[PDB]
């Protein structure tokens, strides 16, 4: 995942150097991000949303 | 905690690394924006001097 702060319009995404042997595909989308648990972690006592 | 969180926000991990390329991105960005911007004026002003010449001209329209 990574962030998109608010009215922003570019999201550049970096990877460094690696191996890129049997890889086959990107997809992707957009959530917000009140909605999306901070997976990880097994509490999350910010996320206010059900 | 309604009082107790407005301390402490959420964080970006993963936008700690890319600070310097974002920076010079951000930087690169700006100085094309405000070459752009600059033009735009220029041309504004031109445009609104030429506008001025109309009224000028109607005026002179009114001629009998």
């Amino acid at each position: 995942l990574y962030p998109i702060p608010a009215n922003a319009t570019n999201v550049p995404i970096s990877i460094p150097s690696r191996n890129w042997a049997a890889f086959r595909g990107w997809a992707f989308t957009r959530l917000k991000t009140k909605e999306t648990p901070s997976l990880g972690s097994g509490y999350d006592p910010y996320y206010t949303y059900s | 905690t309604a009082r107790g969180i407005v301390t402490d926000f959420a964080f970006l991990s993963p936008l700690a690394s890319s600070a310097a390329s974002r920076s010079s991105a951000r930087d690169d960005k700006l100085t094309a924006l405000l070459a752009q911007l600059d033009s735009l004026t220029r041309e504004l002003n031109v445009v609104s001097q030429q506008l001025l010449d109309l009224r000028q001209q109607v005026s002179a329209l009114k001629a009998s």
